[PDB]
């Protein structure tokens, strides 16, 4: 603490490369036991961990990714592979280091390790120096005096991992809860064909050669890369209010739902957004406005519930970029009950998913706050 | 197999030239008594050899025993292609300085497969969408990997000298 | 207006084949128009414009000594597009051989051979190149802004853009009112040589814009490129040939500014078949460049042809960095004297037809001694499609830091020679100053954390009321 | 058929023998087997606009979980989370 | 429709010819031309020939 010496990195560090492998049989299905692990998310599906030159990841070294990436680190979790880029960083010394300490102390250098600019490899950079080290406490009580902060950082990283785990748990339980409750409604709950709730609108797009129709303005121009979000308040592009002269767009009210119809689906769940501003959107998506028989959040969450079947309702329509057409999107019939059982049940379901995600009163943004304060308290390490 | 024909500085006219084969390591006295002398000590006429590298006709035998240690230190896939590595390096000592930098693609055989390895297996540029996975140019990316780094192609695989 | 006539060129020439086939025909017709207008404005500068075949051989020797072509008789472009739409084709195939009469002296010629007869049938050829000559005649060019259309038409999609070339020119040109200038190995076009006389008609002419180039079809367009820009004639040449295997001029002379743009790692099997280990230029390096990385052979050839006053400004792909000991000893010989002065990084892509970035070496036999490894990644305005422009008063910041060895952060600075021999002779690591790093405050983050815990837990307990099965 | 169709081994080597025999086998007499396709009505295919081949694409990758296991896991992870957050709050000493 | 393929032996029962760059149903009409009252055709297609 008071006796901190800047020791070089490779003084107590053994660097090596992964051995020879055949880690890829031509089918790598989930039923096998070792996880194929890379950068980003360290989990691809199962492989068999024997008779392939395996390193099998003994008791906690760390790794490097990658050529040209140079940022991602991992603690070897239980016993995993060496998949094609896991060049090993570990320790020669085994009574001072406790190299999860220096794993944490890679986050004492994101300063020079933030700018990966050219085509580049940084072997000598981690190979030489430096790191502040509580030496001259070798090997007596250095782990004992860093035991405080490693208890702190272990429980905080554990907090982050379990918060991601329980966020998965809340989303999983709530996705089952969407399908259990609010469905199969009877009786006799009325049956409404889609679009009869209110006349939905098509789209519209200007040219991009027109500079005066694209450069400035104040209408939110909603593209599907802006989509996938909930409670849309603005857009990336603030397109011109004059640009509606050659847009074929329609001005929509301030309580609408926005929904894409182009190729995010055919595999997965469709996007859906509450849009709060009068906006205009391109050919790549659509907007629906309801009318007079409803609550608008009931249409939103009814489409969100029935997404798993309206991805199927006009599913193929050819194997092209084309998708669910206007017809079988339009010609699906939904339950619409008595009036008091619109705003009651959506008051529960809105209250649940505003607790789940974003942004006001949402859990992963809180997790990001925790990651920010955790990295700041890692900047509150023993530098003193 | 990794041997020489070292005799003799005596008999410049080489009338029934002698001295057949000596593997490594090499004694001075055993070779000297095998080949005789010219009443003094001037020997090791390196006429013929069989080595993975090139050596001159005036090289001392101690330098040969020095080089044999570093040659026999390396694995066989390096020892099979030592001249190919010498086309980029300059000495066996300089090869011994950087003997762990050389990455060996036994699987890959040409630059298309090297690009396909760096993209599909590693994900060096990032994730690969499956609908994109067929529509990725490998030849131009292979040419730019060639012009960026330093790749050498042999019979076994591809040697990559990294920095 | 400029872009009006530029758009006229960009539309009114494109019919009806690949651009790298009618390239030769359109540029040859435009070049024939320039020869016609230049020779007419010479002989008419007193208004006897409509000429006659009475040509004065005792006077018709003097522009053959002066402009190197008594270009015509009543056989110009002005006399040909009015008398166009007539049999036959090869009046101009003779009237290219006749302005190449020109044997005395300093030919710089045998030149219009790219224009040919194909075509499939001869009347189709007549109609097509009559349409070509008429479309070149149908241009509003007047009288001195001629070569701008040539520089636009050579810029096709398929070439060393004008702002990077301006940067290479301005780097090699300051505090130097001297002679001669300027040499170019592997010139390609005459583009990057041309930004001298874009400015340096100011004081005097100095000597000829020298150069050497490999590909003959590019050699022709290069020799007409610096012909159209009203440049004088006698020493203002390019010689055909490879600079490595067939170097000239050794005899003349140590220069005072050189520029280049070598291609990335062209192969050359030279090491070591001739006496290039004991030649005049590769011998001080101690080794030749390796078997497919030609670039430091170009920079050794560059430092060959330079005096005790001038300076070199060349480009490189950034990959020629360490690349083993064969390149490390070339970098060692460069830093061992005070040859190298300043490297410059630029942003990818910045180029027609590549992906990777570049670097710029500035060499001098001129001492301080320290290596300002002045970098740039942004800006470098690479945003507007594709990576244009390094505008004016934008490279002036680059030249401005380059002025006297300054040390400015978020940008690079000088280094120590002992530091760069301590490191293994790199380019260009230092400095890379510390962007995108931001830290927050304790109490704001933790108050936000605790209040969202209160709201989240009251919402979770209200969820637990609403968890009725 | 979408799988199998052994499309795994490079490149899509090979729909083996006794593997197309299932394909020929259902083809024999007009059978109707799920996770796989079946017969349709002529009136249905003139009702639709003459497509190929939408029906059936039977309902894979859909799995539902039981309430009480998920909510007991949720409440136990909240207890662990809250004791660790108050442990953070003691350990939030500036 | 440059020759009499609108009134030929095989494309006339279709009522139209195949369009100007999608030859595939011209192949399947040519296929159903050369088939008796007993046999059966087995041809392949790209899956895009769907509605078009």
């Amino acid at each position: 603490g008071v006796e901190v010496e800047w020791l070089p990195l490779g003084e107590i560090t053994k660097y090596e490369q992964p051995t020879k492998y055949l880690v890829k049989a031509k089918d790598y299905h989930d039923t096998y036991t070792i996880p194929v692990l890379t950068a980003g998310k360290t989990f691809i599906l199962g492989y068999t961990n024997e008779t392939h030159g395996i390193y099998q990841a003994s008791k906690a070294p760390v790794i490097i990714f990658d050529d040209f990436t140079t940022a991602n680190k991992w603690v070897d979790f239980d016993f995993k592979a060496k998949s094609s880029a896991m060049k090993m960083v570990t320790s020669c010394d085994d009574n001072k280091t406790l190299l999860k300490y220096v794993y944490y102390w890679l986050n004492t250098l994101p300063s020079e390790f933030a700018e990966g600019d050219h085509k580049r490899q940084w072997i000598s950079n981690y190979s030489q120096k430096k790191i502040p080290i509580p030496c001259p406490d070798n090997p007596e009580k250095s782990l004992a005096i860093q035991s405080e902060i490693v208890r702190i950082l272990d429980k905080f990283t554990a907090l982050t991992a379990e918060l991601t785990a329980e966020l998965n748990m809340r989303k999983k339980q709530y996705n089952y809860y969407r399908d259990q409750l609010l469905s199969f409604k009877e009786g006799e709950v009325e049956w409404k064909t889609l679009g009869e709730i209110g006349k939905w609108y098509g789209g519209g797009t200007p040219s991009k050669n027109k500079i005066e129709f694209w450069e400035n303005g104040s209408i939110p121009w909603i593209s599907p890369k802006d989509m996938g979000r909930t409670l849309v308040d603005s857009s990336e592009d603030y397109i011109t209010e004059e640009a509606v002269l050659h847009s074929s767009t329609k001005l929509i009210p301030a309580n609408s739902i926005a929904i894409v119809v182009r190729s995010s689906i055919l595999d997965k769940v469709l996007p859906s957004a509450l849009i709060k501003v009068p906006a205009t959107l391109n050919q790549d998506m659509k907007a629906v406005i309801p009318h007079e028989n409803i609550l608008v959040k009931y249409i939103y969450h009814m489409i969100g519930s029935r997404g798993s079947d309206i991805l199927r309702a006009a599913k193929k329509t050819g194997g092209s970029v084309a998708s669910i057409d206007s017809k079988k999107l339009f010609s699906f019939k939904i339950p619409v009950p008595n009036i008091n059982e619109q705003q009651r049940i959506v008051e529960i379901l809105d209250k649940f998913d505003t607790l789940t995600n974003s942004i006001t009163e949402g859990l992963p943004r809180e997790i990001e706050l925790r990651q920010k304060q955790y990295e700041y308290y890692r900047d509150l390490l023993f530098s003193f | 197999d990794m041997q020489v024909y070292i005799a003799n500085l005596g008999k410049y006219n080489e009338g029934e030239l002698v001295g057949a084969w000596f593997t490594f390591p090499i004694d001075f006295e055993e070779v000297k008594e095998k080949i005789g002398l010219n009443d003094e000590y001037e020997e090791y006429a390196i006429h013929d050899y069989e080595l993975p590298f090139t050596v001159d006709e005036y090289t001392s035998i101690g330098e040969l025993n020095r080089l044999w240690e570093m040659v026999s230190e390396l694995p066989e896939e390096l020892q099979s292609e030592l001249s190919a590595l010498l086309t980029h390096f300059s000495s066996i000592e300089e090869l011994s300085e950087h003997q762990e930098d050389i990455i060996i693609h036994s699987d890959c055989d040409d630059m298309y497969d090297v690009a396909r390895y760096y993209i599909e297996e590693t994900g060096a540029l990032g994730e690969v969408p499956a609908s994109l996975q067929n529509y990725i140019d490998y030849q131009a990316y292979g040419r730019d990997l060639d012009l960026s780094g330093t790749f050498i192609s042999t019979n076994h695989g591809i040697f990559e000298i990294v920095y | 207006e400029l872009h009006r006539q530029i758009w006229q060129i960009a539309n009114d020439v494109r019919g009806s084949v690949d651009g790298w086939d009618f390239k030769q025909y359109v540029l040859g017709a435009l070049f024939y128009r320039f020869i016609s207008e230049n020779f007419s404005s010479y002989i008419e500068a007193t208004d006897d414009i409509k000429d006659d075949a009475i040509k004065t051989k005792g006077y018709f020797i003097y522009p053959s000594q002066l402009f190197c072509n008594v270009a015509a008789k009543a056989n110009t472009n002005d006399r040909l597009n009015a008398d166009l739409n007539s049999i036959f084709v090869a009046i101009e195939s003779s009237a290219y051989g006749y302005p190449s009469e020109a044997d005395i002296k300093g030919l710089f010629a045998d030149f219009d051979t790219t224009s040919n007869r194909l075509g499939n049938t001869v009347k189709d050829k007549n109609a097509r190149l009559a349409a070509v000559l008429k479309g070149v005649e149908g241009l509003k060019l007047g009288i001195d802004l001629f070569g701008d259309a040539y520089e636009f038409l050579i810029s096709n999609y398929a070439f060393t853009p004008q702002h990077v070339s301006k940067l290479i020119a301005q780097l090699a040109m300051h505090g130097q009112t001297h002679v001669n200038k300027i040499y170019d190995p592997a010139a390609g076009s005459g583009s990057l040589l041309l930004q001298a006389k874009k400015q340096f008609d100011n004081h005097i002419i100095e000597e000829g814009f020298f150069g050497q180039e490999i590909n003959h079809t590019t050699y022709n367009l290069a020799r007409m490129n610096m012909f159209l820009h009203n440049i004088n004639y006698d020493k203002f040449d390019i010689k055909l040939g490879n600079t490595l295997t067939e170097p000239h001029f050794r005899d003349e002379k140590p220069f005072d500014a050189i520029v280049s743009n070598p291609p990335y790692s062209v192969k050359w099997i030279g090491s070591d078949d001739p006496t290039l280990i004991n030649d005049e230029r590769f011998a001080p390096a101690g080794v030749l460049a390796p078997k497919s990385k030609a670039d430091f052979a170009f920079v050794l050839h560059a430092l060959n042809y330079l005096s005790a006053k001038g300076r070199a400004a060349i480009v490189c792909f950034p990959g020629i960095f360490y690349r083993g000991g064969a390149e490390q000893k070339i970098r060692q010989y460069l830093v061992d004297n005070n040859y190298v002065e300043t490297v410059i990084s630029l942003a990818p892509n910045l180029f027609f037809g590549t992906t990777i970035a570049v670097n710029i070496l500035v060499l001098s036999k001129h001492k301080t001694d320290t290596n300002v490894q002045f970098i740039d990644a942004s800006e470098l305005f690479k945003k507007e499609t594709n990576n244009n422009i390094l505008t004016d008063a934008h490279i002036e910041q680059i030249m401005q830091v380059f002025a006297s060895k300054e040390d400015v952060a978020h940008l690079a600075k000088s280094v120590a020679f002992e530091t760069v021999v301590a490191n293994d002779y790199n380019l260009s690591v230092s400095s890379y100053v510390e962007a995108k790093d931001n830290r927050e405050i304790i109490d704001i983050a933790e108050l936000n954390a605790e209040l969202k815990t209160t709201v989240s837990k009251i919402d979770q307990l209200r969820k637990d009321i609403d968890a009725i099965v």
